[PDB]
């Protein structure tokens, strides 16, 4: 008459959690060569 | 290379100890309070208005 349920033993254990995200590469120093001086 | 009076900022330096929040109410919502606030039916609140 009684039921028979089924049951997990859930103990406690240390989790980590981490997300990805995106993004893009940037040079380190980029330098845009441009002129001080006009001429040909 | 960097020239004078240059449009682009090189870096921005911001301090926030406190913060500025602007805030945009429609005019018809404050000219139903300026007719409301005039007659008797709505009273103006005075010392706790600013929070």
């Amino acid at each position: 008459q009684t039921p028979e349920v089924g049951i997990v033993t859930l103990e406690a254990q240390t989790v980590t959690l981490n997300t990805e995200l995106p993004g893009r590469t940037n040079a380190f120093r980029i330098a845009e060569v441009r002129p001080q001086v006009n001429g040909i | 290379l960097v020239t004078n009076g240059q449009a682009n900022a090189m870096a921005t330096v911001q301090q926030l100890d406190p913060i500025y929040v602007d805030v945009t109410q429609p005019s018809t919502a404050l000219l139903r309070l300026r007719r409301e606030l005039a007659s008797g039916q709505l009273e103006r609140a005075g010392d706790n208005a600013a929070k």
